[PDB]
């Protein structure tokens, strides 16, 4: 199960 | 009997050739159950592994929806790295990233990872506590200061403890068949003559699952380290790896020499010496 | 700042003359991850190759796997050809079913 990214 | 999920996203702009693309591919150990790329023609069908088709449709959109959200965010990601950089819009350029967690045949969550490059080079990771930043440099340290401000770690930390291992949990018994069986090395020696004076013995490893095995010469009970070729392992297509490493030794001076295999799917570690 | 890939060419299957087999040719540890792989049968390219999913390994080099399937002979030879940044010119190597 995916994972929501986070913005760099 | 342990375990790993782990998702590795890469996300590549490419100037004057449309935005930037990005694949995720997400593996159970060495089995890939998954594969997102924004470059593909029509998803599905984008491959997924059988026993993901039980989980049915609401599971395949939901994934989608983050992979969705995901290529957006990596776009954006690599605008801002660009200019932490004081990079030209010219050139090409890579963010990649590693996700997920290790579990012990229990179940029990061993650690989890969350963590990034930027053209090749180490950018951020989530330290093993899953709550603090280590930044390679000034740049990533915005990253930081922004992620700390945004308390990112605290919603990776609740991925990583929950969502990974209770998935991880529920493939490893839906795929119990494959994800749980270790598949044992078929081995042997072959020689090779290199000049009348030494020959190359070549220990083989193949067919086995998953990929980790250790295959060592040894020389009168010796270690060959430094005098043995050891390749990469290697898939062969039909979910198992293979691995070779060879020595040279001198004519007549085979049996002096032994191979020594270890790997998950053997009852016990194997001994072999080329058998003429 | 670049990787240069490491290339493997090999069979699925032990190699049987006139046994239909899969060809693979398993390139890895490159960055960046541009990259063109052909298989050749007998210096040509052979049409409809295909390949894996782009991955890397922890050490943030990429692989991939190029594979078709093939009935080794003894006189047919097989060699991957590769390109790459970090190449000059393409890297041809050819298929030695002692490795
Ligand atoms: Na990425």
């Amino acid at each position: 199960r995916a994972k929501f990214k986070q913005l760099l | 009997g342990s375990h790993s999920m782990r998702y590795f996203d890469t996300a590549m702009s490419r100037p004057g050739r449309g935005e930037p693309r990005f694949i995720s591919v997400g593996y159970v150990d060495d089995t890939q159950f998954v594969r997102f790329d924004s470059d593909a023609a029509s998803p599905r069908e984008e491959p997924r592994a059988p026993w993901i088709e039980q989980e049915g449709p609401e599971y395949w959109d939901r994934n989608t929806q983050i992979f969705k959200t995901n290529t957006q965010t990596d776009r954006e990601s690599l605008r801002n790295l660009r200019g932490y950089y004081n990079q030209s819009e010219a050139g090409s350029h890579t963010l990649q990233s590693m996700y997920g967690c290790d579990v012990g045949p229990d179940g029990r969550l061993l650690r989890g990872h969350n963590q990034y490059a930027y053209d090749g080079k180490d950018y951020i990771a989530l330290n093993e506590d899953l709550r603090s930043w280590t930044a390679a440099d000034t740049a990533a340290q915005i990253t930081q200061r922004k992620w700390e401000a945004a308390r990112v770690a605290e919603q990776d930390r609740a991925y990583l403890e929950g969502t990974c291992v209770e998935w991880l949990r529920r493939y490893l018994e839906n795929g119990k068949d494959t994800l749980e069986r270790a598949d044992p090395p078929k081995t042997h020696v072959t020689h090779h003559p290199i000049s009348d004076h030494e020959a190359t013995l070549r220990c083989w490893a193949l067919g086995f699952y998953p990929a980790e095995i250790t295959l060592t010469w040894q020389r009168d009970g010796e270690d060959q380290t430094q005098d043995t070729e050891l390749v990469e392992t290697r898939p062969a297509g039909d979910r198992t790896f293979q691995k070779w490493a060879a020595v040279v030794v001198p004519s007549g001076e085979e049996q002096r020499y032994t191979c020594h295999v270890q790997h998950e799917g053997l009852p016990k570690p194997l001994t072999l010496r080329w058998e003429p | 700042i670049q990787r240069t890939p490491k290339i493997q060419v090999y069979s699925r299957h032990p190699a049987e003359n006139g046994k239909s087999n899969f060809l693979n040719c398993y390139v890895s540890g490159f960055h960046p991850s541009d990259i063109e792989v052909d298989l050749l049968k007998n210096g040509e390219r052979i049409e409809k190759v295909e390949h894996s999913d782009l991955s890397f390994s922890k050490d943030w080099s990429f692989y991939l796997l190029y594979y078709t399937e093939f009935t080794p002979t003894e006189k047919d030879e097989y060699a991957c050809r590769v390109n790459h940044v970090t190449l000059s010119q393409p890297k041809i190597v050819k298929w030695d079913r002692d490795m």
